[PDB]
């Protein structure tokens, strides 16, 4: 169910 | 092709076991780990594995576990580890579990000589490790050799001095005795407050070369990038904090640091392979995001954890004062008994 988009356990901002 | 994807995850103090599906993502596995152990300050952490070529690698949370070249075995072996380090442990490791995981990992790196530590600091650190594990020194219980079963000092410190185990124990005991009254969880925090100021603390080093082919080290850490001499990983030769970087980029083996200052030249280095440059850049992006996040307002979750920490601490202080005072009431009644 692979919706998490980031390499680590927090979001990267633009 | 195997019928199971059995997975073991080892933390600094527990061994966990899971059984995942072909399409299970990194994030899904990671979320099962942190839920199991009761960790909420998850941002600092990662799942490290050995790839098929023997290189330590971080699991990408945005990809399937089975698509990442994890060494094939039953079970798959991961180490749950702090990947990112705070700028200040007192401000940023809110919860006691977070502090304990950091403490155990950092202490491993000190004892295994990964993280250089001078002897006097190593004895001071050992004393806090001992207060945490043993509590207050108690002359009725802690006799000569009470530490004999313990790995307490870096190998370099042991090898480069002439002291025997008894002499090391006595030096650590002096400090242990000074800590009497200190809560175990407070000794863990004092350990980390010392360790976080070591020169190698929280640094990832990559082997690189300049254009001439001279060997150097790149360090990546919470505050930016650093270039080091091949033979000194303590003191940067050139520092590149975030505030001085305009852009970092790579092109195959070539990595370029472009400064904000127009007078300063680009810094160029070369890695052995593109994959290394990709590793550096990913680690720099993670660090810089966390750097920016700690300068923005607290999330609602972080505020909750901070208020829960203040209340739990306040409560334990009150109960401790109550128990000390009850003990005095008892010791008074034991002595006005005799009349
Ligand atoms: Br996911
Ligand atoms: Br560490
Ligand atoms: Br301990
Ligand atoms: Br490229
Ligand atoms: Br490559
Ligand atoms: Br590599
Ligand atoms: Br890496």
């Amino acid at each position: 169910g692979g919706s998490w988009k980031y390499p680590d356990a927090f979001e990267l901002s633009g | 092709m195997p019928k199971t994807i059995s997975v073991r995850v080892t933390t600094m103090d527990a061994e966990l076991e899971f059984a995942i599906q072909p399409n299970t993502t990194g994030k899904q596995l990671f979320d099962q780990v942190v839920k199991t152990i009761g960790l909420r300050e998850v941002w600092f952490f990662g799942l490290q594995y050995q790839d098929t070529k023997g290189f330590s690698t971080w699991l990408k949370l945005n990809k399937k576990v089975t698509a990442q070249d994890v060494r094939k075995e039953s079970p798959l072996l991961f180490k749950f580890r702090a990947k990112f380090y705070p700028e200040d442990v007192s401000e940023e490791l809110i919860q006691d579990i977070t502090q304990r995981l950091f403490f155990l990992q950092v202490k491993e790196g000190i004892l295994n000589d990964d993280i250089y530590c001078p002897p006097e600091t190593a004895v001071l650190l050992a004393s806090y490790a001992v207060q945490s594990k043993y509590g207050d020194f108690n002359k009725e219980v802690h006799k000569s050799g009470y530490l004999a079963g313990d790995k307490l000092l870096p190998q370099r410190v042991l090898e480069q001095h002439k002291l025997n185990k008894d002499q090391w124990e006595e030096r650590i005991q002096v400090w242990h005795e000074e800590h009497r009254g200190m809560l175990r969880e407070d000794a863990v925090l004092e350990y980390l407050k010392i360790a976080q100021d070591l020169e190698m603390y929280g640094v990832n080093y990559f082997s690189i070369k300049n254009k001439k082919g001279s060997e150097l080290w790149l360090g990546v850490d919470a505050l930016g990038l650093n270039i080091y001499e091949q033979n000194d990983r303590l003191t940067p030769k050139i520092g590149f904090p975030w505030s001085e970087i305009r852009n970092i980029s790579f092109n195959d083996k070539k990595f370029v640091i472009k400064p904000i200052d127009k007078k300063a030249p680009d810094f160029v280095f070369y890695a052995p392979r593109l994959r290394i440059n990709k590793r550096i850049l990913a680690l720099c992006m993670g660090n810089h995001e966390l750097y920016m996040r700690r300068r923005k307002p607290d999330t609602i979750e972080v505020q909750q954890m901070k208020a829960q920490a203040r209340e739990e601490k306040h409560q334990k202080q009150m109960e401790r004062a109550m128990l000390e005072n009850e003990k005095k009431k008892r010791e008074m009644a034991e002595k006005e008994k005799e009349k």
